[PDB]
């Protein structure tokens, strides 16, 4: 008897060719004990929690395994299921399952088990697709912004689920920068002795420095710089654009107090490698204003009266910058 | 609460005491000590910088006079924990 | 390793002919999920309760299920049984 495929309380069962059940039958018997036992609807986070997400951690396991023809076929077999004449659309797939019932919603069994399955899984994601929120190619207009440095207070995760989920995508090119970083990382000790070996930090989250040394200047200046460009070269790459060509789609752009390097440099970027040249320039250059606004201005201890109070009063911990709102510039000035 | 350095080399080349306890294994192995334990002048010095902000609100012209007694060895990295009183 | 036909409590184990185990364990794992929970001695009007009884609901199923020469070949087994 033909007979079904199944998991724990949720099924997805799949129409595999009529001559491979045999060896798909192995990747599943490898699947089946890589998963936790069920809990309660999955809630467990790295259980899948939905049929989807359940297809999507599967296809994320095969591809490790040594047996390929499966892995583009599944891939091309989950689209078909889920993304069709949108089958460039998983993530709003991932923020529409978000809605599902049977799911309980959490992003975080969405993000990964889903997207970071599939780009690690996908093959050459190389169909240039449709820019098509600018589509109105005659209408619309692009601008993009770069944030500068101190947005939020802990920023390194972000690269660190980026990482975690695009990896196959950005391991191309973060690697040549902290190759780059290192070459210039020594020149600059004495004030970042700690070390700069991003690749560690990602690699292993417990060799990553306390987040007070990484939210130091000769730090996260060139980390937040880096960010940008992985979040960049991804949009460049799941459209599968080349940087120059995505930046003849956008009008114009500027950056903030930080990241304007980064936008100087998009306006730069013709090719890939083109753009690997000048992300490395950037942080370089980053590299170096951290370095010396750093030796420049250290920054000293201060008396724990001060910063007991200023957080007894909701302030923040104080620092060389404050902002203030609510306030016209006329009045500010004022105070000043 | 305080820690230990990783090595006491920065610490020797400094204050110019060299002494082989604290930056060889060699030597201190011999004297049959833990290890290349702490300088003492550095404990010191970083409990003085610890008092020199909790105690006298960093305030540096304030702290006139400072004795300590090397009860223990540190050995390096070791986490410190002081109390003020 | 070769293994058994089963079901429940009760099983009827047939010996299939040696180059059709494949697809005839298609129409098995389409028939499992058809049957609901033994119940106490299969007391449940829908479940079999005896090994002829259950080949014989198999046998309703794999009718209507669109793969032929199996139905009439389990039908002579069932017969020669």
């Amino acid at each position: 008897r033909p007979f079904q495929l199944t998991h724990g309380s949720i099924e997805h069962t799949l129409l595999v060719p009529n001559d491979l059940f045999f060896n798909y039958s192995q990747l599943k018997d490898e699947f089946i004990k890589t998963l936790p036992e069920p809990t309660e609807g999955f809630a467990g986070d790295d259980e899948p929690s939905s049929p989807a997400e359940l297809y999507g951690k599967f296809i994320g396991f095969i591809s490790n395994a040594q047996f390929p023809q499966i892995v583009e076929l599944s891939l091309k077999d989950f689209e078909s299921r889920f993304l069709d004449n949108n089958n460039d659309n998983i993530h709003s797939f991932a923020v529409k399952l978000l809605d599902d019932e049977t799911y309980p919603t959490t992003i975080a069994k969405v993000k990964e088990n889903i997207v970071k399955n599939y780009y690690k899984a996908v093959k050459s994601i190389n169909k240039v697709e449709s820019n098509l929120l600018y589509h109105c190619k005659h209408d619309a207009k692009l601008v993009a912004i770069f944030g500068g440095q101190g947005n939020t207070d802990d920023y390194f995760e972000e690269l660190r689920e980026l990482y975690t989920l695009y990896q196959g995508l950005i391991e191309d090119l973060l690697v040549s920068i902290a190759e780059k970083l290192n070459q210039l990382h020594p020149s600059f000790d004495k004030i970042y002795t700690q070390g700069l070996n991003i690749l560690s930090w990602l690699k292993h989250p417990e060799t990553t420095p306390d987040q007070d040394y990484l939210l130091s200047v000769p730090v996260s200046c060139p980390v937040i710089c880096v960010i940008q460009l992985c979040h960049y070269t991804i949009t460049c790459k799941v459209l599968g654009l080349t940087p120059g060509e995505f930046r003849n789609s956008l009008k114009w752009s500027t950056g903030h107090s930080q990241g304007l390097v980064t936008a100087v440099t998009i306006a730069a970027s013709d090719s890939w490698d083109s753009f690997l040249k000048n992300s490395l320039t950037a942080v370089s250059l980053l590299l170096f204003i951290g370095s010396r606004c750093l030796s420049t201005y250290p920054r000293t201890s201060l008396p724990p009266t001060m910063l007991q109070d200023s957080l007894d009063n909701g302030e923040g911990r104080p620092s060389p910058m404050l902002s203030v709102r609510d306030l016209s510039i006329k009045q500010v000035e004022k105070f000043i | 609460t305080s820690k230990a350095p990783g090595t006491n080399e920065p610490y020797a080349i400094v204050s110019g005491d060299y002494n082989p306890i604290h930056v060889s294994r060699v030597f201190a192995a011999y004297a049959k000590l833990p290890g290349t334990i702490t300088h003492g002048m550095y404990s010191s010095a970083s409990i003085r910088a610890l008092v020199e902000e909790w105690a006298a609100n960093n305030v540096a012209a304030r702290v006139r006079a400072f004795k300590c007694d090397f009860v223990g060895m540190v050995l390096p990295n070791d986490t410190l924990q002081t109390t003020m009183e």
